[PDB]
């Protein structure tokens, strides 16, 4: 169980972030799949900085 | 109108020119009009090939320049065979029916072409050799 | 100029020649059957390719040749 | 009516400190390293950030400031090397035998091989810009009148970036200050063209014409009297012409045939130094000065008489045309990219104009003997005008993206050449393969005949003649035109078309310019690489809005790279890939131009003259029978005449031979960025972020491949700059040889 | 202004101008080293 | 002949001027047509018309 | 025709929807939710191939993906 | 339906427009109401202008259609565009909107027609589906 403001690494093979380290902005409390958002210093090529993940695709690194 | 209407677009002077030619003209059949186009485009291709040729100052430029010319009619006859074979297959019917459109004529228009393609090439090696 | 020049300059290059052969009289009644295109992408890289390495290859075995031979 | 804004921009450093302000795009920050290439492509773009058109036009106002003060200080520049470390003064005691040179060269690692035994007790670059030539038509014939300008071109440089600061940051006109096209065009026609080509005809009778007239006697450049003298001492400029004793009483009372020996219309070259009479180009900008200002009393001001142009173009409509130039006025008034094109299509259009009217009829004493430097003002002048006429087609499309307005052109002249732009293209399209085949093939024909041991079947003088009988016969009604259509001319327009060898000194000043066999064939060389040029530009233009591909594509910009690899694949699709695809194709067609310029007159007009009369030209004649095949434009000309180049190294020419291969270098490095793409770089860089994130120290501002667009723009930008600096290296390594 | 001067192209140029003048003296007063001696 | 030509300047050029009744006013706000506008323009028109006219002859 | 297939990582943001020129896809209700949406291809044989519905995907590597298959006269994008 | 015929736009011009291939198979026809006598560009040249209408305008591609009726709804606002394909030289009538609604709205009854229950980083190598009738993305 991940809480807002975590700090977690990515386990996501196809992400741009994967095996980097991200804080949680929130998560969604409700059943939906991928509820996980996770913000990340460095922008991918779409120049974004936020992607929904799984708790199955991150970690508790803190 | 999706077509653009210049002043000189749907002029008599000109579409009265196009209506006469053996491609549109509307008396005549694939045999004709093949012999009338082919008797025009042999007697000027033959003209570039006497005087501008690889022997031009010989017995002789002036027989083996209409031979060439004939060459290219031979070769233009497979052409018109060639494009009757693939765009005419099974003699593919269309919206107007006419020898360009649909086949129903074709092989008659390639041997009209031969006939007069090799006609004013030699019809022309007579005015220029002799007469 | 396969190489440099890309596809979509050709294609919008083609789609008036289309144009001036559909309203050309006593030329417009012969009909492609093949609605004419631009070369593909990868297919001028590899035309572009082809015409780079044949001539890499030809200039130099008339070049290796000739300044041996009118020596030796 | 003048209408300013007090004080819209303060005169901060606030600004300096964040790259990038100016935009809501950018000054947020760099997360990637395109910002580093995004912040300098759109920075003089004004037009894309700020949304009112009263806020651009101050920007561009100012702007012009800015590069009137790098012209300026780029001026004192030629004008202070010209003072201190130039042989100008020695020269002018000899001026065919001593080269002209500037910019020595410091006593530093072995560049000081490069101050090569110039001339006289000097030593320095031998310099090739004809401003010694420029100087001494101007009459100056010291250093100090030099040193003097340098300091009145840099107070002149301050003066315009005090302008243009003050003209944004503290008086900043309206836009209504701007849209006054009527009264801009009465000031800078009689102002700007008239009164500066008033002021220059004053300079060439009071300053220029008396000192030349003694210079051609040849008495010295130091027992010459100082140009105040000639208008304190009315003795000293009655001894020269004397016309002067009369002084404007011929003016005011019409009696103007005593200015017959300082306004003639003599019009031929001086027999002394091979340049244009100086009373001629008195005469001339004296009358182009009336026909100047007389012409700027033309358009509508608030004083009711005048034309107004607006009313010009309403009923200037035929039957053929619908609504005529009804909505050209409005769209020029408005958009600043077609003012722009336009105005850049006829600023280049015009330098290749000034580089045909001056290697025929040279202006400066001693510029047609110097071959060095007549080749070099031909072949830059020509370059200059080709870059400009390609941002004729750059905006011109651009105009039409985001300056054209649909709702006010229905059916004007805008209108109606956008709706048969299928019949522009394509009948331009034709003309473009009818040139590619009826003149490149026929030096393919001329190679498999002087391959095949036919020399008889190919086309040239000996052979097949293709005679240009359109141009040979515009050659001979301006030749005989002087005496029987312009009556009061003692010689004709140029002796290019026909009249005597002028020899000043040893060496031909000008010699009538023959047309025969291959001129016939480079002349349609010419007209075929230009018509394709004008096919890829054009195409951009009447394109850039939509097509039967993409009907959106002013909605997706001027500047952008693909659509995609649907429909087939739509790279280079937009308005901006027309204009790097003819970047090259005006590369392509003007390196011809300049090859047929540097091999017609090394063969056919410049040379040397015997002291009999008989005529050695530098080539040898070679023009006529080896520039008809490829095979001669190879063996004869770039082989031949490269041996200056290769063979100049441990000579003082030495800088031209690194020069030569240095842009062999930068030109093939652009193939890099022209043949690959984006995508395969971009995962390299990939391999490289690991082996520095390994190390713990990749940086914060991510590194990301060039562009698609920046990708085509970095790789056109090192092939003009290989090619050209390799045709600059060989033409000077070769002219300043021989010529 | 001084935090002007402490962006990229301008200490990338004084730098690179400090740099290269560095060369440039050294090459005067100790003109053609190719090897240490 | 320059008098005369800012005459013929004035009868075929005068009445070709499209707006006429703009200022400036005579110096003495007199009731005097073909304002001072007017009147440089057809003066200068006549000494256009009159030079060429001088010297063709 | 060109394969559009659209995968569980969307949002519902609307944004490949809007961003395509030749009107190929729409927004559909979720099943499993009842509230948010996915987009969804129904059209595949109007697509071009274009790729901007890749282009407007917010997602870290995109839910839409576009594979370009064999070319009919439309995914050429041909006039004639 | 089609509503054909309704009026064209006073137009009269556009080389680049309508040829040979509507004729034989598929061309299109976008239709609205525009809400003036405005001036609006085509996608084949610039002009026509907007009748009161009742206004239809017949154009060789899709593409060139969603590209004009995106133009209506953002200068003129007027969203009312109703593209179609023809009959028998044509295709398929009412192309858009499908459902009676905009795409990007939510209408229930459209079905998820190319959705995956998968992610992309889950798909299969090609390996596992070769010399088979399956591709790497399908379901
Ligand atoms: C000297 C005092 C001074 C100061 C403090 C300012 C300050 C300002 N100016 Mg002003 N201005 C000035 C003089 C000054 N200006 C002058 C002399 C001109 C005439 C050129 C202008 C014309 C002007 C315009 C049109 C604009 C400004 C703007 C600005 C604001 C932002 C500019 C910026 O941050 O980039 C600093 C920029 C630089 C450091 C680059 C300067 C480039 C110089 C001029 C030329 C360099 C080319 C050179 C020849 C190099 C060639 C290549 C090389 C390799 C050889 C800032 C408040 C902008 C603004 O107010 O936006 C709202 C704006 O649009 N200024
Ligand atoms: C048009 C622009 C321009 C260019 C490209 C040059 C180029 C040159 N100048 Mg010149 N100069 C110019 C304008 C220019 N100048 C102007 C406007 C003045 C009056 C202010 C001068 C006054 C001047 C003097 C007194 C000298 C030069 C020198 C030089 C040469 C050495 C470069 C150097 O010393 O930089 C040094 C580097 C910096 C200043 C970077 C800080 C180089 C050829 C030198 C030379 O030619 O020696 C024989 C030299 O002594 N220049
Ligand atoms: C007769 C008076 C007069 C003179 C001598 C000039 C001269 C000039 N103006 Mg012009 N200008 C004038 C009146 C005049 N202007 C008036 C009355 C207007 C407004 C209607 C303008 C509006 C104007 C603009 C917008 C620009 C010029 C520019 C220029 C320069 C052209 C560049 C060049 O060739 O050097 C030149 C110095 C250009 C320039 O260099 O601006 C700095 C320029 O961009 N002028
Ligand atoms: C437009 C620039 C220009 C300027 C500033 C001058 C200025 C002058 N001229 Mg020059 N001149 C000019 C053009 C100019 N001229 C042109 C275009 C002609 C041919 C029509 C002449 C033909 C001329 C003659 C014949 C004479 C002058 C003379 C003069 C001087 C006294 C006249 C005076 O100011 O009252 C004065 C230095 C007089 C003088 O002092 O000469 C030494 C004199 O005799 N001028
Ligand atoms: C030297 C290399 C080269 C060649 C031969 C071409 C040729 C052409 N370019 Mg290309 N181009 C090039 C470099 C080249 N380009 C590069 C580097 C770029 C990137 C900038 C481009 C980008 C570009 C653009 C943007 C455009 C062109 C266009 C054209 C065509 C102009 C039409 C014409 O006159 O054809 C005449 C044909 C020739 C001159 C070839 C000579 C061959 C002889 C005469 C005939 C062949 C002999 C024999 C009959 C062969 C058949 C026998 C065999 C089958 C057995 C022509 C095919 C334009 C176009 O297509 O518009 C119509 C156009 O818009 N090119
Ligand atoms: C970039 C860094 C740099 C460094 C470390 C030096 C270092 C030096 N300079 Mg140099 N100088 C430089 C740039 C530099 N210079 C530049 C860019 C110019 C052109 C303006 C000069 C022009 C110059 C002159 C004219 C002289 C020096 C001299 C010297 C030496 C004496 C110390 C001094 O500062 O005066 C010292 C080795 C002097 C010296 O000792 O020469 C014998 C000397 O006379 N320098
Ligand atoms: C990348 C390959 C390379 C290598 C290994 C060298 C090495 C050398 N060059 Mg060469 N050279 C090169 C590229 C190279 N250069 C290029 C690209 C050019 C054209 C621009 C030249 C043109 C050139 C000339 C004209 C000369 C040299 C000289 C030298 C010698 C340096 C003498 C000296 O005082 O430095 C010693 C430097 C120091 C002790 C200071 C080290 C600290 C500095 C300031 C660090 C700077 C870092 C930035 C040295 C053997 C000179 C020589 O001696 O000929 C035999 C010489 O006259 N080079
Ligand atoms: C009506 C009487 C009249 C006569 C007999 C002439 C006669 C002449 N004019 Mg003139 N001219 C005139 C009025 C006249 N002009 C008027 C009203 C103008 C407008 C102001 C001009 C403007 C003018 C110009 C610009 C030129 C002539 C020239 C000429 C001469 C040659 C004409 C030619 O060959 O073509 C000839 C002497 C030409 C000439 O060579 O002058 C000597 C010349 O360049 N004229
Ligand atoms: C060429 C002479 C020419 O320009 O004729 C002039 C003619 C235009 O005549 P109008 O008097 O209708 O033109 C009014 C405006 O064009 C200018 O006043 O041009 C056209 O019809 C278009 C030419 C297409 C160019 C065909 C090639
Ligand atoms: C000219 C050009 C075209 C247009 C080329 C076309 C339409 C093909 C025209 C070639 C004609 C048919 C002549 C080819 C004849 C060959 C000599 C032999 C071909 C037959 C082989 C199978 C032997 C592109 O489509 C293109 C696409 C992407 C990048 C660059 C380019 C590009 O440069
Ligand atoms: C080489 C190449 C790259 C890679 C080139 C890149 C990433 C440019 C980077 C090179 C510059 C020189 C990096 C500069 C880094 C710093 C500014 C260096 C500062 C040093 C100071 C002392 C001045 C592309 O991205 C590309 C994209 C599309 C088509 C072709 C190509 C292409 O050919």
């Amino acid at each position: 169980m991940v809480q807002r403001g975590s700090k977690v690494r990515i386990l996501r093979k196809e992400s741009y972030w994967y095996q980097e380290i991200g804080t949680v902005a929130s998560i969604d409390q409700s059943g939906i799949k991928y509820p996980v958002i996770v913000r990340f210093e460095k922008v991918n090529y779409s120049n974004v900085n936020s992607n929904n993940f799984s708790l199955d695709e991150v970690v508790e690194v803190e | 109108i999706g077509h653009l209407s210049t002043p000189i677009s749907n002029s008599s002077a000109v579409n009265g020119l196009l209506a006469n030619l053996p491609a549109y003209r509307k008396g005549l059949t694939p045999r004709l009009r093949g012999l009338e186009i082919g008797m025009a485009h042999g007697y000027f291709l033959t003209g570039p090939f006497v005087e501008l040729g690889p022997l031009r100052n010989t017995d002789g430029g002036i027989l083996y320049g209409s031979l060439s010319a004939v060459g290219l009619v031979v070769i233009l006859t497979a052409c018109l065979a060639l494009y009757g074979k693939a765009n005419f297959s099974g003699s593919s019917k269309s919206k107007d029916a006419t020898l360009w459109e649909s086949g129903e004529g074709w092989s008659d228009f390639v041997s009209g072409w031969l006939i007069g393609g090799a006609g004013s090439v030699g019809f022309a090696y007579l005015l220029l050799q002799y007469i | 100029m396969f190489l440099i020049s890309w596809r979509g300059y050709w294609q919008e290059l083609i789609e008036t020649l289309v144009w001036a052969h559909e309203r050309t009289p006593l030329a417009n009644l012969v009909r492609w059957k093949d609605k004419p295109v631009a070369l593909s992408i990868v297919q001028a890289r590899l035309v572009g390719l082809a015409h780079f390495a044949v001539g890499y290859i030809v200039t130099y075995a008339a070049f290796l040749i000739a300044s041996t031979a009118s020596k030796f | 009516k003048i209408v300013i804004d007090k004080d819209p921009v303060s005169t901060s450093f606030d600004k300096w400190a964040v790259p990038g302000h100016f935009s809501r795009t950018l000054a947020k920050g760099p997360k990637t390293t395109t910002w580093i290439w995004n912040l300098h492509a759109d920075v003089h773009d004004f037009d894309s950030y700020t949304s009112d058109l009263e806020e651009v036009s101050r920007k561009i106002f100012s702007a012009h400031f800015g590069h009137l003060a790098v012209v300026f200080i780029w001026l004192s520049g030629a004008y202070f090397h010209g003072a201190r470390f130039s042989n100008y003064e020695a020269w002018l005691s000899n001026p065919t035998t001593i080269k002209p040179s500037a910019q020595v060269v410091w006593p530093i690692v072995g560049q000081e091989i490069l101050n090569g035994d110039v001339g006289g007790g000097f030593q320095g670059i031998q310099i090739t810009s004809g401003l010694f030539q420029m100087w001494r038509a101007s009459g100056i014939t010291t250093e100090l009148q030099l040193y003097v300008t340098a300091i009145g071109a840099l107070v002149m440089a301050a003066l315009m970036l005090f302008a243009g600061w003050f003209h944004y940051h503290k008086a900043a006109p309206k836009l209504e200050w701007f849209q006054n096209a009527e009264s801009m065009m009465n000031h800078h026609l009689g102002g700007l063209f008239g009164l500066g080509s008033l002021s220059w005809a004053g300079h060439q009778i009071h300053v220029s014409l008396p000192v030349n007239k003694l210079l051609d006697s040849g008495v010295s450049p130091q027992e010459i009297p100082l140009p105040h003298e000639f208008i304190l001492n009315k003795d000293l400029i009655a001894q020269l012409y004397p016309s002067f004793g009369q002084g404007l009483t011929p003016f005011f009372t019409l009696n103007w045939n005593e200015y017959s020996d300082f306004l003639t219309f003599k019009g031929g070259l001086n027999p002394v130094t091979g340049g244009l009479w100086l009373s001629d180009s008195a005469h001339h900008h004296l009358a182009i000065a009336v026909l100047f200002i007389v012409a700027g009393h033309m358009y509508r001001t608030n004083w009711g008489i005048g034309h107004s142009m607006k009313e010009m173009y309403d009923s200037h409509k035929g039957p053929f045309t619908g609504e005529g130039h009804k909505g050209v006025y409005e769209i020029f008034t408005n958009s600043w990219h077609a003012q722009l094109s336009l105005n850049l299509a006829l600023f280049g259009s015009l330098s290749i104009i000034v580089a045909h009217h001056m290697y025929s009829m040279p202006p400066y004493p001693y510029l047609a003997t110097d071959y060095a430097t007549s080749l070099c003002l031909f072949t830059h002048h020509v370059w200059i005008g080709g870059f400009l006429i390609v941002g004729a087609g750059a905006h011109a499309a651009i105009f039409m993206v985001r300056d054209y307005d649909p709702a006010q052109n229905y059916n004007n002249l805008v209108d109606r050449v956008l709706r048969h732009r299928d019949a522009i293209i394509s009948h331009l399209n034709w003309v473009c393969i009818f040139l590619g085949f009826h003149s490149f093939g026929l030096y393919i024909h001329n190679d498999t005949m002087r391959a095949l041991g036919r020399p008889q079947d190919m086309f040239s003088d000996a052979a097949i003649q293709l005679q240009p009988v359109f141009a040979q016969w515009v050659q001979g009604v301006n030749s005989a035109a002087a005496g029987n259509t312009a009556p009061n001319a003692l010689a004709n327009a140029s002796y290019a078309f026909g009249g005597d060898i002028v020899s000043v000194g040893g060496k031909v000043a000008m010699m009538p310019i023959s047309l025969g066999t291959a001129d016939f064939l480079v002349h349609h060389i010419h007209a075929f690489t230009i018509h394709v040029t004008v096919l890829i530009l054009l195409k951009g233009v009447l394109f850039a809005r939509n097509s039967r591909l993409i009907p959106d594509k002013a909605n997706l910009g001027f500047r952008f790279p693909c659509d995609g690899p649907g429909r087939g694949g739509t790279c280079q699709v937009s308005a901006w890939d027309h204009v790097f695809l003819g970047l090259f194709w005006m590369y392509n067609s003007l390196s011809v131009v300049l090859f047929h310029f540097s091999w017609k007159m090394q063969s056919d007009v410049w040379g040397n003259v015997t002291a009999d009369g008989a005529v050695s030209h530098i080539t040898g004649n070679n023009f006529a029978q080896g520039a008809i095949t490829i095979n001669g434009w190879l063996r004869d000309f770039l082989w031949a005449q490269a041996s200056q180049v290769i063979q100049s190294y441990g000579s003082a020419l030495s800088a031209y031979g690194l020069m030569f291969l240095g842009a062999h270098f930068i030109w093939a490095f652009s193939l890099m960025f022209l043949f690959s793409g984006r995508g395969y770089w971009q995962e390299l860089i990939e391999s490289i972020v690991w082996a520095h994130n390994k190390l713990k120290f990749a940086p914060s501002i991510q590194p990301r491949a060039l562009s698609i667009t920046q990708g085509r723009a970095v790789g056109v930008a090192h092939y003009l700059l290989g090619g050209i600096a390799t045709t600059w290296s060989f033409f000077h390594a070769r002219i300043i040889s021989v010529g | 202004f001084s935090k002007y001067l402490s962006t990229a192209p301008v200490i990338g140029t004084l730098t690179a101008f400090f740099l290269a003048g560095l060369l440039i003296e050294i090459n005067r007063f100790n003109p053609d080293l190719l090897v240490y001696p | 002949v320059m008098l005369a030509s800012v005459l013929f300047a004035g009868a075929v050029g005068g009445p070709g001027i499209k707006m006429k009744g703009q200022g400036p006013a005579w110096p003495f706000n007199a009731q005097i047509p073909f304002t001072p506008s007017e009147f440089l323009a057809v003066t200068a028109l006549g000494h256009i018309i009159g030079t060429g006219v001088i010297l063709g002859i | 025709a060109h394969t559009v297939k659209i995968y569980d990582t969307c949002i519902g943001c609307t944004q490949c929807v809007r961003a395509c020129p030749t009107d190929v896809l729409e927004m559909v209700p979720w099943d499993g939710c009842r509230a948010n949406q996915i987009a969804s291809a129904p059209r595949t044989e109007d697509c071009v191939g274009c790729k901007r519905c890749e282009s407007a995907c917010p997602t870290d590597f995109l839910s839409i993906r576009v594979y370009l298959g064999a070319e009919t006269t439309r995914s050429m994008g041909l006039g004639y | 339906t089609l509503n054909l015929n309704a009026p064209t736009p006073i137009f009269g011009g556009s080389t680049g427009g309508l040829l040979r291939k509507a004729e034989v198979e598929e061309f299109y026809s976008i239709t609205w109401t525009g809400k003036s006598e405005t001036v609006f560009e085509l996608p084949t040249g610039g002009a026509a202008i907007m009748r009161a209408g009742e206004n239809l305008l017949r154009l060789a591609r899709k593409e060139q259609c969603i590209a004009l009726g995106a133009q209506l709804k953002d200068k003129f606002k007027i969203t009312d565009y109703k593209i179609y394909r023809v009959y028998p030289s044509g295709e398929v009538q009412f192309l858009h909107p499908k459902d009676g609604v905009f795409p990007e709205k939510v209408n229930p009854g459209r079905v998820a027609v190319g959705s995956n229950k998968r992610r992309i980083g889950q798909n299969p190598d090609p390996a596992k589906l070769k010399f088979k009738g399956q591709e790497t993305f399908d379901s």
